């Protein structure tokens, strides 16, 4: 029984039961927490092509040998490293040993394989990371800002005798080169100083990056911090500012920490059954918008728009040279006082990206390199974008945002940097109608304040105006104050309102399990709904509408009633006569010649709209076709007797 | 961070005099922590928000100095309607030259400056430490509305949205 001071780690025991899952282990984190051999045929395929690297999972907590491996491989990574190097390669000749094989032992008898451990579990950054968590594995997700240049480390070094000319090669250990002082060999056998070559000794590389984290949860109070985290060799430019990165390592101490992965790509059965069967009703169109937000009123439009735009799309691109996002740019304007800074307030606190407002390139002097600094539309890079007071907001930095309209791009041309780089996210800009919170005499483009071409490449507005009248702001006011009838809202449940908890899990299951398609089926409609906006940023706009409408209700192929509400959409977001009479009028003759002119009057309302329909265009209001119908049932005509026939009077 | 004057008085009474003498810059911040109560800024130094409660206190004049009947109160206050469609409570302290009176005001000024004491009324005036006791006292009530108020509540603010509603 071998044990290390101040570590509960034997070496032979933990040997065993490593050897022993590796040998066995067939998705039983599926079963606990079809294939066949899940550790063997990776372990088998990687070693052709001469990847020393091996992902691993810990897999290791859901098996049931292996749960005293995970409790011992959190507080001591580096110890555990280096005996799995030994245990990997005892393992791999021992998988050598088993079969029939060529000349592979000459390689890897001297060849090192190492283990990156990234599956762990999330934690609130820095400021979790208190003395008591030094040298242990951590997770860090955020975004990269700056990338020092990879400096050589000398893991070798040289050294010559310049009399003499015979050559030594020396180490590193814990960070000391021991120079020899003297010559040793038979030939120079006299006491002479030895001289340091460098330009031929290998060096290990190691860089410093600039990090700025972001968890799921913070803190009320905390602002957002610039970890300054060190990679090494075969990880070196592999990492560079710009993207969403999950990092793991190990947190040492000024603290640092010393990455072990990096993640550059990125629920239970009984919850996935839920969510498939609350997806299956009809109002869930309606429920999600008044679920998403229940202390408000019903803002249908401008609540379905949110929604829709939180759920995102389809953002497919090209293999070299193109790209496209599902992705809708929304403003809000109209008349005052009511729930729009709310929104801009909610939404902040849904996305796990998003700034309450661009970023800029800097030439680093220290490290001679081109950085980023930023904050604002630049840190989400994903999520949402929040602006509020629009027409406030100067000219020159409207510029920013005509690129991030539609093309998602920061184009920098200034002293030092010539920069165009990646700048997608989705912004949601609450505006004002100048001093006159919407005028009834003036026109909708002159009434804002905004220019047309940075306003047409808008993909969706929002008259948000109130104008006030009776039997509804009484309504408001009755719903403000039954909040104030009791002291506490415990009866806040008896109603059709999911909770926000099973919301985010069916939007993020949603999000990244549809990619659908938009099928030429639904052409015939778009069409006709762009010449009544023309009698190409509309067509834009409608597709991400169409599709994000194909997102909801678990729909992998778009459908043709989809398009409708979704141009019914941005008709109502920009919004008895005697013509609606003499529209039932011929309705109410048209309907008695098409109901007395055959002999078979027992006929049903559904197949007098498949007759009276099909022979002639686009479909006409069924409900003034009801009220017709009520109309004759008023003058007795008809005789309703049922939802099965439809029969006239004798 | 080292802010104007908003960020060192935090949870208290924030003060404006010469409200229409300001501009544009001081406008848009005043309106951001008078509709929300935390400011958020977004610059090459940082992308962050400062949270601060300031119960708005504000001095204003009119265009001409003093008021003007003939005008109407929306061109006499320059101030845009969502200033003061946010500002719940303005008054119009308005001055009117009367005979019965001014001569209380002139009587109280004067005895004021006769001496340091208040008018000989049946009332003593209470130091700054009792009612500031009472004010800290009082803000850990937490009042619950009835039912029997909010009948009255809605009726009230239908009539006054229709009478409201040139």
């Amino acid at each position: 029984l071998r044990i290390i001071w101040g570590t509960n780690v034997s070496i032979q025991e933990c040997t065993t039961n490593f050897r022993n899952f590796l040998m066995s282990f067939k998705y039983k984190f599926r079963k606990i927490l079809d294939e066949e051999l899940y550790y063997i045929k990776q372990l088998n395929e990687m070693r052709e092509l001469g990847t020393s690297n091996l992902n691993l999972d810990a897999n290791l907590l859901a098996y049931k040998q292996t749960e005293d491996l995970y409790h011992q491989l959190l507080n001591y990574p580096q110890e555990v490293i280096s005996i799995m190097d030994q245990t990997i390669k005892d393992c791999m000749v021992s998988l050598i040993v088993d079969n029939n094989l060529d000349y592979d032992l000459d390689e890897i008898e001297t060849k090192f394989y190492k283990v990156r451990p990234y599956n762990v579990g999330s934690c609130k950054g820095m400021r979790e990371l208190n003395p008591n968590d030094i040298d242990k594995l951590i997770n860090l997700k955020g975004l990269v800002l700056r990338s020092t240049p990879v400096i050589p480390d000398m893991k070798v070094a040289f050294f010559k005798c310049n009399v003499c000319d015979h050559t030594m090669a020396v180490e590193i250990d814990r960070g000391v080169i021991q120079e020899p002082a003297r010559c040793e060999r038979i030939d120079c056998n006299e006491p002479n100083s030895m001289s340091l070559i460098h330009n031929r000794c290998s060096f290990a590389d190691k860089q410093v990056i600039k990090l700025q984290e972001t968890p799921d949860f913070v803190p009320d109070g905390q602002t957002p911090h610039s970890i300054s985290l060190c990679v090494y060799d075969e990880l070196v430019d592999s990492c560079r500012a710009g993207d969403r990165i999950e990092v793991t390592g190990t947190f040492r101490s000024k603290t640092y920490v010393d990455v072990v992965h990096v993640k550059k790509v990125s629920i239970t059965d009984q919850d996935l059954a839920k969510i498939r069967e609350v997806a299956a009703r009809e109002d869930l169109y309606s429920l999600l918008a008044r679920s998403i937000a229940p202390s408000i009123y019903e803002l249908e439009d401008v609540k379905k728009g949110i929604l829709l735009q939180l759920f995102g799309g389809t953002n497919k691109t090209f293999t070299k040279g193109g790209r496209y996002r599902g992705d809708i740019n929304i403003l809000l304007c109209g008349d005052p006082s009511t729930s729009k800074s709310q929104i801009l307030q909610y939404v902040h606190k849904i996305t796990p990206r998003g700034v309450y407002t661009t970023a800029y390139i800097t030439r680093d002097v220290d490290t001679k390199q081109l950085v980023l600094e930023s904050g604002a539309l630049v840190l989400s890079d994903g999520g949402v974008c929040c602006i509020d007071e629009f027409d406030k907001m100067s000219d020159s930095t409207r510029s920013v945002l005509h690129e991030v309209m539609e093309q998602q791009t920061i184009s920098i041309a200034k002293a030092g940097i010539i920069t165009t780089l990646n700048a997608r996210s989705s912004i949601l800009a609450s505006a004002n109608p100048i001093g006159s919170r919407y005028n009834p005499n003036l026109p909708v483009t002159e009434n804002i304040d905004l220019p047309p071409p940075l306003l047409s490449r808008f993909d969706l507005v929002y008259l948000v105006l109130d104008k006030v009248d009776e039997k509804n702001d009484r309504e408001l006011a009755k719903h403000l104050t039954n909040l104030y009838l009791e002291d506490k809202p415990e009866h806040i449940s008896q109603d059709d309102v999911l909770p926000v908890e099973f919301l985010t899990m069916y939007i993020s299951y949603a999000k990244e399990h549809i990619h659908p398609i938009i099928t030429e089926a639904a052409k015939t409609e778009l069409v006709r709904a762009y010449v009544g906006m023309r009698k190409t940023r509309q067509l834009e706009s409608m597709i991400r509408l169409a599709e994000a409408h194909a997102k909801m209700k678990l729909k992998n192929v778009v459908e043709l009633e989809d398009v409708q509400e979704a141009v019914r959409l941005i008709r109502s977001a920009i919004k008895k006569s005697v013509i609606q009479r003499k529209l039932q009028e011929d309705l109410s003759r048209e309907i008695m010649n098409v109901l007395k002119d055959q002999a078979s009057d027992s006929m049903s309302f559904n197949e007098l709209i498949k007759q009276i329909n099909e022979h002639s265009q686009d479909r006409v209001e069924s409900s003034d076709i009801q009220e017709a119908l009520s109309r004759l049932q008023q003058e007795d005509k008809v005789i309703v007797l049922g939802e099965g026939v439809r029969r006239s009077v004798r | 961070l080292e802010g104007g004057a908003l960020v060192l008085a935090d949870n208290g009474i924030c003060c404006i005099d010469e409200f229409d003498k300001m501009d544009e810059s001081d406008r848009t911040a005043i309106h951001e922590v008078m509709e929300q109560q935390t400011i958020s800024i977004s610059k090459a130094g940082i992308n962050t928000t400062l949270n601060a409660r300031t119960s708005i206190l504000a001095a204003a004049n009119p265009l001409y100095g003093r008021y003007n009947p003939r005008l109407s109160p929306l061109d006499n206050i320059n101030l845009p309607a969502a200033l003061l469609s946010r500002f719940d409570i303005l008054f119009l302290m308005l001055d009117i030259p009367s005979r019965d009176d001014d001569e209380k005001l002139a009587e109280h000024v004067t005895y004021v400056h006769m001496h340091n004491k208040q008018p000989d009324l049946d009332f003593t005036p209470v130091e700054p430490s009792k009612m500031r006791e009472y004010i800290a006292y009082a803000k850990t009530k937490r009042p619950v509305m009835s039912e029997a108020v909010n009948d009255y509540v809605v009726q009230a603010y239908i009539r006054l949205r229709q009478d409201s509603k040139d």
